[PDB]
RNA sequence: CUCAUAAAGUGCGUCGUAGUCCGGAUUGGAGUCUGCAACUCGACUCCAUGAAGUCGGAAUCGCUAGUAAUCGUGGAUCAGAAU
């Protein structure tokens, strides 16, 4: 929820600055993200196929 | 024994606090019909043997094999086929089989319930629902082949749902709500 | 021989002889025979009168027959009286569609059937 | 002509909390406004309240309910069913 | 380190056609999971049920020595449903 995404709040609660987690930027999924892009595993793929992600290419075999 | 008090003592009491009328009408004699479980279909030329052979142990005399009235109708029926087979009699007998039936052996089955659903609705003839395996004090525990399970009825001339069943729960239990 | 809800397991091994009861099966067969101490390779016609007795009392304590089926009916009636699609699914007498089914639908049903 | 392929629509809000209550079992009935979302596993056993436009109605999610939208179990209109309303 | 148990063989026992734990279909109940989902489309199996058969109408197909019939396993394609 817009409330759960409290990560956006620079100043954390009673917890130390370590409280700040991550949260995806496109979908906002805290589950599996990718620091480098800051996007979730389900967004990095959709963004990859579209080609909106520069330098990124689908590995072949 | 415990059966005479129900026609002189526990009959006026159940007609004073919630009735206000005369003495009769509530509840007599008259024979009580005891039907048998449909023997047709189950098997072929047999069962009739083991029949009347077990229905003559709990009571006296032997059932009679009577046919219907020779009059073909809109159904598969021939002329001269033993069907029904019913025999009911009394005089003073139908009074004890209301004692050794609902006192001992019960509760003493194996998985008896206790709560019964509203049998009848706007009549007098109640209902029942017993399984195939029963344990009675007047039956051998090991020598009877093919367990039999016959229902139990009771004819009454009531006029309302209430005012009745108050006499049934006067000796025949259990019966929770 | 007689055991629970009228069962006639004749000419069979003490094992499956019980695997014919809507209540007990294979697993219950080996356990019941091991608890009562009975050979699983003996026919029902070779079983003593004392072995069957100890087999009826132990198997007696179980859930089977009508009393169980009624519980199933009630379980299908409870969700049927409510506004659950599953309950209406059991009936299937409800509209399978998108037009109405109550009336004007003989083009798919055909001649009016008896109620 | 339904369609979901691999892109189900689960309002990011009613999906983040439903997962938060998964920390240790489930949580008491919740309330959501967007019924456009679709029911899924994580929401099994929980009691989500959909907004019919006036109030929130408790909808006990079930495995058999998975796949359908919350709005499908939240009737908009209200028909008294003018009758003995039996069954 | 794991997928792996190779299946069969080898040794032993059961059985010889009685719907008998032989044969396992079908069906009821419970239940895990891959998957954002599996009512229609799943795999598997706990629990119970447990039929058709004792080599099956008119016709028709593959095969000749480690071959036929039969059983199990791996891989290519592939995020993922490969009888």
């Amino acid at each position: 929820r817009w409330n759960a995404v409290l990560k956006l709040q620079t100043l954390p609660r009673d917890s130390s600055p370590s409280r700040q987690r991550n949260r995806c930027r496109q979908t906002g999924r805290p589950h599996g993200f990718l620091r480098k892009f800051g996007l979730s595993r389900i967004k990095v793929r959709e963004a990859a196929m579209r080609g909106e992600i520069p330098g990124l290419k689908k590995a072949s075999w | 024994k415990l059966h005479d008090y129900y026609k002189d003592e526990v009959v006026k009491k159940l007609m004073t606090e919630f009735n206000y009328n005369s003495v009769m009408q509530v509840p007599r004699v008259e024979k009580i019909t005891l039907n048998m479980g449909v023997g047709e279909a189950i098997a072929d030329k047999k069962l009739l043997d083991n029949a009347a052979a077990d229905l003559a142990a709990i009571s006296g005399q032997k059932p009679l094999i009577t046919k219907a009235r020779k009059s073909v109708a809109g159904f598969k029926i021939r002329q001269g086929y033993p069907i029904g087979c019913k025999v009911t009699l009394r005089g003073e007998r139908m009074w004890e089989f209301f004692e050794r039936l609902i006192t001992i052996a019960v509760p003493r089955i194996r998985d008896f319930r206790g709560l019964s659903a509203k049998s009848f609705d706007g009549r007098g003839n109640y209902s029942m629902g017993v399984r195939e395996q029963i344990i009675f004090p007047e039956i051998d525990y090991d020598k009877v082949d093919r367990v039999r399970g016959l229902d139990i009825t009771i004819t009454t001339t009531a006029k309302s749902d209430e005012e009745g069943r108050a006499l049934l729960a006067a000796f025949d239990f259990p019966f929770r709500k | 021989a007689r055991i629970a809800g009228i069962n006639i397991p004749d000419h069979k091994h003490a094992v499956i002889a019980l695997t014919s009861i809507y209540g007990v099966g294979k697993t219950r067969s080996k356990a019941i025979l091991a608890a009562a101490g009975i050979a699983e390779d003996v026919k029902i016609s070779e079983l003593s009168e004392g072995q069957i007795d100890t087999l009826r009392d132990e198997v007696a304590k179980f859930v089977v027959e009508g009393d169980l089926r009624r519980e199933i009916s009630m379980s299908i009636k409870r969700l049927m009286d409510l506004g659950c699609y599953r309950g209406l699914r059991h009936r299937r007498g409800l509209p399978v569609r998108g037009q109405r089914t109550k009336t004007n639908a003989r083009t798919r049903k055909g001649p009016r059937k008896p109620i | 002509p339904r369609s979901l392929k691999k892109g189900p629509f689960i309002d990011l809000h009613l999906l983040k909390k439903v997962e938060k209550a998964v920390e240790s079992g489930d949580k008491k009935p919740l309330r959501t406004w967007s019924r456009r979302s679709t029911i899924f596993p994580n929401m099994i056993g929980l009691t989500i309240a959909v907004h019919n436009g006036r109030q929130h109605v408790p909808v006990f999610v079930t495995d058999e309910m998975v796949g359908h939208k919350l709005g499908e179990f939240a009737p908009t209109r209200t028909y008294r069913g003018h009758a003995a309303d039996k069954k």
